[PDB]
RNA sequence: ACUCUGGUUUCUCUUCAGAUCGCAUAAAUCUUUCGCACUAAAGAUUUCCGUGGAGAGGAACAACUCUGAGU
């Protein structure tokens, strides 16, 4: 039985537009061939995304004019559009290209969306800096949603209810969560044990890593 | 003797892997095949001295036929330099730690055969020859010298001296007292046996090879510099190939002090490479320096450069992490509330003032002191 | 022309080429002297080689096939780390692979929370400043006015 | 030039 | 990388140790594949442009030219030799010999402080120019 | 108690075997482990030392004692 409660309430469904690509060492003819013969084809793969795993951009490492803080922001309607059809992504499977891309079939009632804050580098683990600039009033993924059926949703103006921010360094860090309660509006940030208030404003200053929104 | 002799049976007994699943090919029966073999059947003795033979041909051919001919191999296995040899002539005196096993070896082997020709010759009683077998098996590392030319025989050595301590203290008792007639040997052919079994695969794959027919830093440069290099048109690799040397050092040096590499006259894609040589370069940087910390902490063996680099590496590794807190703190705001602020200066405020602290003033005009 | 010209003297047996381990590098046997009868007896020998070697040659050929590509997944090589962008670096064009200089020559206000925050705080720790009982204040136009009033 | 030598010492490592 | 332009021909490199004269000639004959002599030769950039002045260096390939590591019996994996107008000078290491440093030094002082002596002894005509180093020990503690 | 496919020995090849494949016992490489590794342990890998299973082919001499089977 498929339709469990936490299926049914924070479990969607996401249509993988795939592809792959058929060498990056042949020459016109044989890569032709491959995008010919099926060995470079298109294929909806469409699965049940539970968490999206928007992935953020690496931090440039490099100062500019700009930005009188070293710490290199980032929007969210940017960092949720790699989702939509238009941005392909590639994938570096073994002995091939696997340029990819998604399509958000259909969107759950309470959308998870996990920011992949932490990489491993050639020698260490390090964690991504980058602020993830995400109103937390109302947001629209219907931007970002599939052609076919963008009518279908009648609903999509999606609030942020709850985000979890693992603050710290990687290997020692601790682990804060800014919850927008319900009843009142006040969005409080809880400790493991300290109940605080934190500012609206302030939630989205904090690097956020996993978030979950209210499509209401 | 016998506390060893039981840790060598519990080591070979714990390490009891079954063994594997062979395709059962028979090297002998190969051989046999093979049209280059004959058949025929003979004493062991005399195959024994044939074999001595063949060996003592095969060592002179292995010291021949590389111009070597300083040195001299005698009939005892034992190869002694002729006369004096210069440093150029010492190199090619070289002999090879396989080398000088498979002479140990060889030696073993052509002590053996000729100790059984002359219990067949008729110079010494049987039960004489089986004395001699046991002094050539016990107590045949200092005739053998098989130790220097590979030091993990050693092992087999001490187990074989064991051997040789229970078996005398066993058979020498009673009547027959302490003395030269001890002729079980059987042990010491057993663990001299399986040591050569064990040696066999080594020293066959060198005479089959002889007769035939940290740096991250370094290398990434070197990486980037030949990538870029075959990358540039030969019109541009007359010169500019220093030029792409510089702005990678430039991007270096401007990674590791937090100022921007902006070189906006340069190619896209030569300037995503920059960025990624930096990157790997600033991964390789902090964890050698990460590394070499620990090991500075620990205790470990550095000397003065090492020590200079390791320390500017951290000074400027705690400099960025510096900044970076500095630039946090300044996006994040004051960590301390302003209601824990003003509890915390209204406090104070009460201490001061039970305590009646009268506040420093500016210093005067005309201070006294 | 040899060294001597130069007239130079001292003060393959190269130390690379040699090891501690199966000692000096190369063939004892020069390549040179082969014939028909040196090819037959190679291939005989040979053949007797792979036959000796192929017990637990196909098990040991496919886990160490398997270990290399496991490998893969944590070993890149130098070459392989720059090899996509190597790739893409050929797009640039003669102008753009000739006028490379000489080395020689809304949005997200982060700043702006953190001063609106710093002067919430300084004007409530002001309020409760401004409670303060005795407080002393020497004025800088007063000091640096009677500064000179001593001066030589 | 340097890019040859570079190259072929490269490919030897 | 190794901007010293290495002398592939054995002639061509005795003839660069008959062609400059007033400096100081350092030959690497390290071969470029192992990372002893990739350190050598980063030394060796390193005083690139600060010894230039005052010395011509340039690396040598054992394997390219063979002359020189079967005559001068240069069997170090990374040997650097000095030849100053057709005279080897020697530097007082301390290594038993003199003939070459063998030693991957890591330290641009040293190399720099090395070189300037060797200029100085060879100015004074020294063949055995005294190095102004405790090379006989590891110098690491 | 009548009859019946059914002999062992030995040589060779292929293939499988984690069963104490072997009532024996080695070697090498990497990895982790404290060193500062013959004198040391752990994990893995690989090659030998040589086997058992089955199949296939071959040449020697037993032809039904035997046993299973067709009474």
């Amino acid at each position: 039985k498929k339709k469990t409660i936490v299926t049914d309430v924070f479990q969607g469904s996401m249509r993988i537009f795939t592809k792959k690509l058929p060498h990056p060492d042949l020459p016109a003819e044989e890569k032709e061939q491959l995008l010919h013969n099926d060995e470079y084809q298109e294929t909806m793969v469409e699965s049940t995304f539970m968490y999206l795993t928007l992935d953020l951009p690496t931090a440039p490492l490099y100062k500019d004019e700009k930005e009188q803080l070293i710490i290199p922001q980032v929007p969210l309607f940017n960092i949720l559009a790699k989702f939509n059809g238009i941005t392909e992504k590639e994938y570096k499977t073994y002995k091939e290209n696997f340029l990819k891309r998604f399509q958000l079939t259909k969107l759950p009632p309470y959308l998870i969306f996990c920011i992949k804050r932490f990489t491993k580098n050639n020698f260490f683990v390090e964690k991504n800096p980058t602020i993830v600039n995400f109103p937390i009033t109302n947001v629209d993924l219907r931007e970002y949603l599939s052609e076919e059926v963008q009518a279908v949703h009648k609903n999509t103006t999606y609030d942020l209810i709850a985000n979890i921010v693992h603050d710290g360094k990687p290997s020692e860090g601790s682990y804060r969560i800014h919850v927008l309660h319900h009843g009142t509006g006040k969005w409080y940030e809880l400790q493991d044990l300290q109940v605080t208030d934190i500012l609206p404003q302030m939630i989205t200053l904090s690097e956020a890593y996993i978030q979950i929104w209210k499509r209401r | 003797s016998y506390q060893k002799l039981l840790k060598y049976y519990v080591l070979n007994a714990l390490k009891h892997r079954p063994p594997k699943a062979q395709k059962k090919r028979y090297l002998f029966r190969s051989f046999k095949a093979t049209k280059f073999f004959q058949s025929t059947k003979l004493d062991w003795v005399e195959v024994g001295l044939q074999v001595c033979r063949q060996g003592y041909n095969m060592l002179n051919l292995l010291i021949h036929r590389k111009n070597l001919n300083y040195l001299h191999l005698d009939y005892n296995f034992n190869l002694k330099p002729v006369k004096t040899l210069t440093t150029k002539e010492r190199k090619k005196s070289r002999f090879g730690n396989a080398f000088h096993l498979c002479r140990e070896v060889l030696r073993l082997t052509k002590l053996v055969v000729d100790s059984h020709v002359q219990y067949r010759l008729g110079n010494v009683d049987a039960f004489q020859l089986a004395d001699g077998l046991q002094y050539i098996f016990a107590h045949v590392g200092q005739l053998t010298g098989m130790y220097r030319y590979k030091y993990k025989l050693m092992r087999q050595i001490r187990m074989c001296k064991d051997l040789k301590h229970l078996i005398y203290y066993r058979f020498n008792t009673g009547p027959v007292g302490k003395g030269p007639g001890c002729g079980f040997w059987a042990a010491g052919w057993r663990v001299w046996l399986f040591f050569m079994r064990g040696i066999t695969p080594l020293l066959e794959r060198w005479l089959g090879n002889l007769l035939a027919r940290s740096h991250f830093d370094l290398e990434l440069r070197a990486a980037v510099m030949h990538d870029i290099l075959d990358m540039m048109p030969e019109g541009i690799k007359q010169n500019k190939a220093r030029t792409i040397l510089q702005h990678l050092s430039e991007a270096w040096r401007c990674w590791k002090a937090n100022i921007p590499w902006k070189v906006p006259g340069l190619p896209t894609p030569i300037e995503n490479m920059i960025l990624r040589y930096v990157k790997a370069k600033a991964d390789w940087w902090t964890n050698t320096a990460h590394y070499n910390r620990e090991r500075i902490r620990r205790g470990a063996t550095v000397d003065k450069t090492v020590c200079k680099k390791n320390l500017g590496r951290l000074t400027r590794l705690y400099l960025k992490a510096e900044q970076e807190r500095q630039h946090n703190y300044l996006k994040d705001g004051p960590y301390i509330t302003a209601e824990e602020a003003v509890a915390v200066y209204t406090t104070t405020v009460h201490w001061l003032e039970s305590r009646r602290f009268s506040p420093i003033p500016f210093p005067p005009l005309s201070y006294k002191h | 022309v040899p060294g001597l010209g130069r007239g130079a003297t001292g003060f393959d047996l190269n130390d690379t080429n040699y090891d501690e381990f199966n000692g000096y590098a190369g063939s004892l046997f020069s390549s040179g002297p082969y014939e028909k009868d040196d090819e037959e007896a190679d291939a005989i020998y040979a053949a007797l080689d792979k036959r000796m070697d192929e017990r637990r040659k196909e098990r040991r050929e496919q886990r160490e096939k398997e270990e290399i590509e496991k490998y893969r997944m944590e070993r890149p090589k130098i070459q392989q780390q720059f090899s996509d962008l190597k790739r893409k670096l050929a797009e640039v064009t003669e102008e753009e692979w000739l006028s490379i200089p000489e080395v020689g020559d809304g949005e997200l206000d982060m700043r702006k929370i953190g001063q609106a925050r710093n002067t919430l705080m300084d004007m409530r720790l002001s309020q409760v400043s401004d409670s303060v009982s005795g407080q002393t204040v020497v004025d800088p136009k007063g000091y640096l006015t009677d500064l000179n009033s001593m001066i030589p | 030039d340097i890019e040859s030598s570079l190259k072929q010492l490269a490919e030897r490592r | 990388s190794y901007m010293l332009p290495h002398l592939h021909n054995g002639w061509q490199v005795d003839q660069a140790i008959l062609s400059e004269e007033d400096r100081v000639v350092v030959i690497r004959f390290g071969h470029d594949w192992d990372p002893t002599c990739m350190k050598m030769d980063e030394v060796l950039y390193s005083i690139a442009e600060k010894v230039k002045n005052f010395a011509v260096i340039y690396l040598v390939d054992i394997t390219e030219v063979p002359d020189f590591n079967k005559m001068y019996e240069l069997y170090d994996p990374c040997t650097v030799m000095f030849f100053f107008r057709n005279k080897h000078i020697m530097i007082d290491l301390g290594t038993g010999n003199n003939n070459k440093i063998n030693w991957a030094m890591e330290d641009k002082q040293e190399m720099v402080d090395i070189i300037e002596t060797v200029y100085r002894g060879a100015r004074k005509g020294r063949g055995l120019v005294v190095s102004p180093k405790d090379y006989s020990t590891k110098y690491r503690y």
